[PDB]
């Protein structure tokens, strides 16, 4: 997610394409990567098969699946051709682009420090538990029952337009078996897939209504794009991309289905068959997942109150696979018109962050960081509009407006399992292919209409998902005022100074290095320690590519000059103590395979076996 | 509005309002009484038949307490033979509340009911309008309403008949449905009033809800001499109402099922119905009108109809150490039995059935406002539930994979059918029941001789209380 | 008749086992049954008994059918009528009939009588265990308007008699909340 | 309103009100007695019983203290005589007692009393309308209502009998339930009043609530030549109620589960009826009505109702080093029995039910939110009833696997296998049925009366009452 998620695997890239060698920024232009048109071929797989079975060690049955895999992705393409015919186009002449490159970072060496028996670290993070949360620390006295208490109590609900079986609301549980943790934090279980989870998942009610597409919702999306094209735009752009639509083309498939694994095209390949025209498949029907994982922050609020159970809502197939080629232009038109000082993390990797705001951020600095989380978008009608006023201008094709347009309005859910039945009105968050772009237009759009000016007059300004932090802000009765024009807790806004109470961007801390000079951004050293102590489901095998992620962060937690940062960013955060000890502990646990099993113990298995 | 003695969190509340829609129902708690939910049932019931009766007519009543009916604005004669062991309890606790409040109120003729309650101490053969001490039969006052209120020691035909030839032609009885006697079952129960009996030769078993048993080791054999080889249902049946001991005999229990049309003959002839007009889990109210003469033709036959589930299974258990098996019935609520019409559709194990019996019995509440209860069945019949529920799917499996021609029923020279197995008895709601009894009776004896029951020193411990008057 | 919890059957199968009015007892099963009859057929015979809520009433088929008049019918005799019959109401079971009868002889008859159905009526072959003896004959219900219509699309391809028993099951019981306005209704009767 | 010595914030408040809901309970908390349970339960059924009865009526008491019934506006006759311990200590309390209040109070006639109490200390014989020295079958005094509170050194049918030929007829018991000592158990607690009892032969057990044991190391045997083959509960039974020690006898107290009818004969006839009206976890309260003559007939059985589950087992321990094994009983609350009955499905280890029950106990969850240590019941018990329910679950499904016949008993060689039983368990909502005896003729009178005073102490109360 975002930087690296728990397996080392991101959503951010791990090429560099903002690094120039020279001490002073460079602007340069924009070019097109090629792509190799995948071929056809039968003889080939027969006589290879057939070799693979004479004499195979290791690398001949590789090449079988890679010739099995070329097959495949071969045929998607001359499938997936014929069924957009009335909307497939050709190449026009493109729009050039240009783009600013910065010169490398500097880093400050780093020494490896650890103890030796693996027990003593154990140890060392139990005391740190006990010590500063005392009700966490002492919630674990028998086995995970959890379960079998759900069922004992009743269900309790609150829904709006849906429909059940009270027939199948049975929650007996079944077969569980786990690993038993060593790190007393109780970090529970993913919950069990029945009804009586669905329907507690479920208990939103955001039944607000307005005026759906009338005057006065019009003269709000109006201001609203306003503000953005004079606050946070240059007017260099806008004449040229009009002219310029944005259609479905052969490159934009071929390129796109080339970039999927091996899995994710056999899955794509086995829903072919019966191939549906792009005009036929419904754009407003979606399918309930509840396959998650529990999301747990620091503190003691776990073990007083049950957490929620997230849910995913799938769109069809094959509908994110026709109309998704167009997402690189978008990007690309999108970072073409905004000013210099503004910044997006799309098409980034980890080293290019790190360059741009090297030297931006120095020792007592107000930096203004707010998110949107907490906000109805469901309430305004007004919130779809301005989106697609912006989708507009952009240069998007007139029809295929229309196919994007239908999901945003009346929706339905339904549960294959149990055949519910939900309805939902306008919502903004879902899984279709279009969910970060639209978060991001629209938390750009917020704070440049009440900041006003004082986003053009800025130092460093970044922006992505539900996340931005703005430098040399603070916070003023200006901007409550104006966003008191409905309520008052549309945003949550924070107020942060350098080397004093460090700012907090995408669950990791920004600090100001002491050796070299300059600004850097490392991980949050308190969330991984929590999660070490959540149980491992039997028959597992993924304990290798999380050591290979530990190894990496701790290393990065040891550099000179910024040990002493860490122990202060910690306190003025959490108002914890002694996180040198922990670090240490942690260095240990990733040094070899064997130190790695000392954080599991022995099978437990309950409601299963018949003795 | 009527008060009953049940608390307000009560679930039975419901059940009690949707059987009695022409009253209006408040709870108000005073005892903790262990059978509140029977005794509720009893106090409406009374008031239903006191609406339903012309005024300024006698009423007998057979086998009453008198002091129940007391504040009673009618006419009543009871008939208190001395031959239980509560009546002398019962005499005394009559003749103490009435000097009590001899002029309190002075209002429901209070001085008539002690002036005649001193006759009858003085000449114990004397015939009063309030009180008498003799039995149904050889009772001679002149009425025509008759009222049975928990009554079973009696012969029906013969009991109703005497009370025709002298004027009566309507009867009520209330107590407790008759339907599992008819079945010939060893024990059962009636979860709802907290019930349970069973027969005298199983009460030494060990997961009923009657029995009591002790802890063994396991020896090879006992030398009894006398061995019957043989488990049949005998007359002797024990009841337990709450905390309370009652014992019957089946044949006067079954003898009050009586058919909807059925003719007495003898020196005069009657006609004779059976209706039922309240029923609310296990207690009937029954109304029976007599005419003089013959008219229509007779059937003999039953019907009982079914607002929720009925069982009747086959169970094994160990009878002081001994295994066996015998059959039990019982009653199931009608919610649980519409929720399993899909889990039924094919075969499942016991195991399997009692875990979803219990997923079942939980609350459901949305927006909250309640759906389904935390507890709609006990939790003490859930095993045994189970059971028949597992054999039932299996039999109806093996009917549908053997399938016979229309109109032929075959009988394979010596020609000769086989007999399938029955394990189990299932009556879905909304379904009848039909049973074939007698219809003619013509045979009416008594032992033609009163003895007096009453001794001289109760004599004059009643006359001592009548006496101090103030 | 399911709406009126109305059962009726014939004096021959009154010890069934699965239908409305019947009762049985427990058994163990036995090889040497014999009977002094070999009857081998089994047709309706001129007795039904009807049970309407909890209240007995016996029929005979010959009057029964003889109710069903046609459209047109002559009454012959020392004076001659024509009369006609008319169905005005019907609601689930239950008829309201018009006869008009008028002096005279006109027109020609046909013999034929023509029933409108709104709901639905089967008939179809059972197999059940008559006094522990296996035996096969017919039963016939009504079946409601809006289960029949939503049932089109599964029985374009074979199904077995289990799936058609779960699918009928999620038809029936359903709960709705829709805002402010909670049913839990049950379209037709379970059993 | 009703006072009692109950800490504000207890469980026991609630099983309290649901017992006595024509009342109102209120805490008032002024010592920390070991055995304030087991106190507010009498304090409640003294006052249910007088409300009941009508004023201007005499009143017995059998063994009764007679400070307890001085500020009471009703006819007592306390039957005082001297066999206890404690009998001296209370007599002088009485006294100083009622020569302190002597004028203050004028509503309760104590006048009369100090003056009467003077007339049978001079003469130890005669009788008394408020006092005397005799016992159940020696007093002559003609009342019609009895008290038994908290006895159990008489035997029922023949102290029954010497009461209804003076015009009694009525009487009331207040005391423990008599149902575990019907069962021939070996011991047994009673966890919502803090009292265990235990037999005389097991006081060196080990893990039991009343025993104590030494440590030792493992020896050889010792110089036993008696055999001993044989464990059975014999006639002597100990009581301990918090800290106080009481010796009973067995004989003594299954003398006072009296069947629902019964008859007595003799030179008089009389028939009577018994019955419980009040039940709260242990303590029960029987009323018992008695008539002149004779009616009906009798069976002879005894029901008791169970409102909260009830539990007897076999269990292994090591008396004295060695190991025996012995039937233990207990009470186990209702919540904690329905919520058991689906893992009870299956078989289960004791090891996977005594963590399911801790669970239960300590870290119960209610509308989505934890309840910290909410102590439904007491831990103490929680091992051996794990291990009870893990034994009925074998045996029920032994049970499904040896399907018989209807209605027959297979005989081949003639006799017949007996299983074994290790666990009996009676469920909630479920009625318990006993034989025993109904007819009772025999009786035998004493008329062996003689004092049991001492010069020293009549001296004392003399001293006292001459102030
Ligand atoms: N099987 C049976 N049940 C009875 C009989 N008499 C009463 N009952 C039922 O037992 C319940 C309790 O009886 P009560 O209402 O308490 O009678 P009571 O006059 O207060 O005195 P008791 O009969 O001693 O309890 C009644 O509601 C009846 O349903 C009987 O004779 N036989
Ligand atoms: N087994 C048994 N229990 C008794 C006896 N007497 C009293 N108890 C119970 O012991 C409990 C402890 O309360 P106590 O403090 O003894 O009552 P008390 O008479 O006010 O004070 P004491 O002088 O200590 O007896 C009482 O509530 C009784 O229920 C007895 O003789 N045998
Ligand atoms: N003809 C009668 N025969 C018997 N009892 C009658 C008769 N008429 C009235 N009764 C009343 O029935 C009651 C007698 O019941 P019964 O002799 O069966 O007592 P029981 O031995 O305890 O058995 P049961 O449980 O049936 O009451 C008495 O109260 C009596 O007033
Ligand atoms: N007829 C009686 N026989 C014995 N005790 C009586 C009698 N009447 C009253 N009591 C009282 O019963 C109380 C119990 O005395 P008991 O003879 O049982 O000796 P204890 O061993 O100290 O008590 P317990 O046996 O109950 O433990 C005495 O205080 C006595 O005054
Ligand atoms: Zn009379
Ligand atoms: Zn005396």
């Amino acid at each position: 997610y975002i930087f690296s998620s728990d397996t080392g695997q991101g959503h951010l890239q791990q090429k560099s394409v903002r690094q120039t060698t020279l001490p002073v920024n460079i602007v340069e232009e924009v070019h097109e990567e090629k792509c190799y048109p995948p071929k056809l071929d039968e003889i080939k797989e027969q006589l290879l098969l057939k070799r693979l079975q004479e004499s195979a060690s290791t690398a001949n049955r590789s090449r079988y699946q890679s010739r099995k895999v070329e097959n495949m992705k071969a045929m998607i393409i001359h499938r997936l051709k014929e069924g957009c015919r009335l909307y497939l186009a050709s190449d026009t002449p493109r729009v050039p682009s240009y783009r600013i490159t910065y010169p490398a970072p500097i880093y400050s060496p780093s020494i490896n420090i650890k103890l030796s028996n693996p027990e003593t670290a154990v140890a060392v993070c139990n005391e740190f538990l006990a010590r500063n949360y005392p009700t966490v620390a002492s919630y674990q006295v028998t086995d995970e029952y959890d379960a079998y208490l759900d069922m004992v109590d009743g269900s309790e609900s609150c829904l709006d337009r849906a429909t059940f079986n009270p027939s199948k609301l049975r929650s007996y549980p079944k077969q569980h078996s786990y690993h038993a943790p060593t790190i007393r934090s109780a970090v529970p279980s993913p919950f069990q897939n029945t009804l009586q989870n669905v329907l507690a998942a479920a208990t939103k009610r955001n039944c607000n209504v307005t005026q759906m597409r009338e005057l006065p919702t019009m003269d709000s999306a109006a201001f609203n794009v306003e503000c953005f094209k004079k606050y946070a735009c240059n007017q260099e752009y806008w004449r040229e991309f009009a002219s310029s639509p944005i259609r479905v083309t052969t490159e934009n498939l071929t390129t796109y289905v080339t970039k999927l694994k091996g899995p994710k095209a056999a899955a794509l390949f086995a829903k072919t068959h019966n191939l549906l025209p792009l005009q036929e498949v419904p754009m407003d029907r979606f399918t309930m997942d509840m396959k998650r994982d529990v999301k747990v922050t620091p503190g003691t609020k776990h073990t007083e109150e049950r957490p929620k159970v997230q849910v995913i809502q799938a769109a069809e197939p094959l509908a994110t696979a026709y109309l998704c080629g167009i997402h690189r232009e978008l990007v690309r038109r999108l970072n073409a018109v905004l000013l210099p000082n503004v910044h997006t993390l799309f098409d980034m990797s980890a080293e290019d962050f790190d360059a741009i705001i090297a030297t931006h951020f120095k020792p007592g600095d107000a930096v203004l960081e707010t998110d949107i989380a907490s906000f109805d978008k469901s309430q305004d009608d007004s919130l779809a509009l301005t989106a697609m006023m912006l989708l507009e201008d952009l240069g998007v094709d007139q029809p295929i407006l229309d196919l994007i347009e239908a999901a945003f309005g009346e929706i339905s859910s339904c549960h294959l399992p149990t055949g519910t039945r939900f309805k939902f009105g306008a919502m903004m968050k879902s899984g279709m292919f279009l969910t970060l772009f639209v978060n991001t237009l629209l938390n750009i759009t917020i704070a440049s209409r009440v900041l006003e000016e004082r986003l053009t007059t800025s130092a460093c300004a970044a922006f992505i998902g539900d996340d931005n932090i703005i430098h040399g802000v603070v916070s003023d009765a200006l901007m409550a005022a104006r966003c008191a024009t409905w309520m008052n807790m549309e945003v949550k806004i924070i107020d942060a100074v350098v080397s004093v109470k460090a700012p907090y961007f995408c669950g990791g801390f920004i600090l100001h290095d002491t050796v070299t000079g300059t600004a850097c951004r490392v991980a949050d050293p308190l969330k991984r320690l929590f999660k070490l102590g959540k149980p491992l489901a039997a028959g597992d095998e993924q304990d290798e590519d999380r050591r290979r992620a530990l190894a990496d962060e701790v290393t990065r937690w040891q550099r000179t000059g910024l040990v002493t940062e860490l122990e202060r960013a910690v306190y003025s955060r959490y108002e914890v103590q002694g996180i040198t000890a922990v670090i240490t502990s942690m260095a240990t646990f990733a040094s070899s395979k064997e130190n790695f099993k000392k954080l599991r113990g022995p099978v437990v298995t309950l409601y299963g076996g018949p003795k | 509005p009527v008060y009953v003695d049940i608390d307000a969190d009560s679930a039975f509340l419901k059940a009690l309002q949707r059987a009695y829609p022409m009253f209006e129902v408040e709870p108000r708690q005073v005892t903790p009484n262990d059978a509140a939910n029977a005794r509720a049932f009893s106090h409406l019931a009374i008031k239903l038949i006191e609406q339903e009766i012309d005024p300024d007519s006698t009423i007998l009543d057979i086998g009453s307490a008198p002091a129940r009916r007391m504040m009673s604005d009618r006419k009543y004669h009871c008939v208190c033979p001395m031959r239980s062991a509560e009546d002398p309890e019962r005499l005394a606790n009559y003749a103490r509340k009435l000097a009590s409040a001899a002029g309190k109120v002075l209002d429901r003729n209070i001085s008539g009911k002690i002036g005649d309650l001193q006759a009858v101490m003085a000449v114990p053969d004397t015939e009063t309008p309030t009180f008498c001490l003799h039995t149904d039969v050889s009772c001679r006052q002149r009425a025509d309403v008759a009222i049975y209120q928990d009554v079973y020691a009696v012969h029906a035909p013969t009991s109703l008949y005497h009370q025709a030839i002298k004027g009566v032609r309507l009867a009520y009885w209330v107590g407790f449905d008759t339907t599992p006697f008819m079945y010939n079952a060893m024990a059962g129960a009636y979860p709802s009033y907290s019930t349970n009996w069973a027969d005298e030769q199983v009460l030494k078993a060990k997961n009923i809800g009657l029995c009591s048993t002790d802890l063994t080791e396991g020896r090879r054999g006992k030398l009894s001499i006398m061995r019957g080889k043989k488990l049949e249902p005998c007359d002797r049946v024990l009841f337990s109402v709450g905390s309370t001991l009652y014992p019957e005999s089946r044949k006067l229990l079954k003898s009050w099922h009586l058919p909807s049309v059925f003719h007495l003959k003898g020196k005069l002839s009657f006609t004779c119905r059976c209706d039922t007009v309240v029923s609310c889990e296990g207690y009937v109210v029954k109304r029976i009108t007599m005419s003089p003469g013959l008219y229509g033709k007779t059937t003999g036959y039953a019907v009982t109809h079914h607002a929720d589930g009925f069982l009747m299974c086959k169970t094994t258990d160990t009878v002081d150490g001994e295994r066996v098996s015998f059959s039990v019935c019982t009653y199931v609520p009608a919610t649980i039995c519409d929720q399993m019409t899909g889990i039924l559709a094919t075969e499942v194990t016991p195991e399997d059935a009692q875990k979803l019996l219990v997923g079942l019995n939980q609350r459901i509440v949305v927006n909250g406002r309640t759906q389904r209860n935390t507890n709609t069945m006990k939790n003490y019949m859930i095993p045994v539930v189970a059971q028949a529920f597992s054999k039932w799917a299996k039999e109806c499996r093996k009917d549908m994979e053997d399938e016979k021609l229309l109109g032929v029923r075959e009988r394979t020279c010596l020609w000769a059918f086989k007999k399938q197995k029955t394990h189990t008895v299932y009556k879905r709601p909304d379904t009848q029941s039909i049973q074939k009894v007698q219809a003619e009776f013509d045979s009416f004896v008594v032992p033609s001789l009163w003895s007096s029951g009453l001794s001289i020193p109760l004599r004059t411990r009643i006359k001592w209380l009548l006496s101090k008057v103030p």
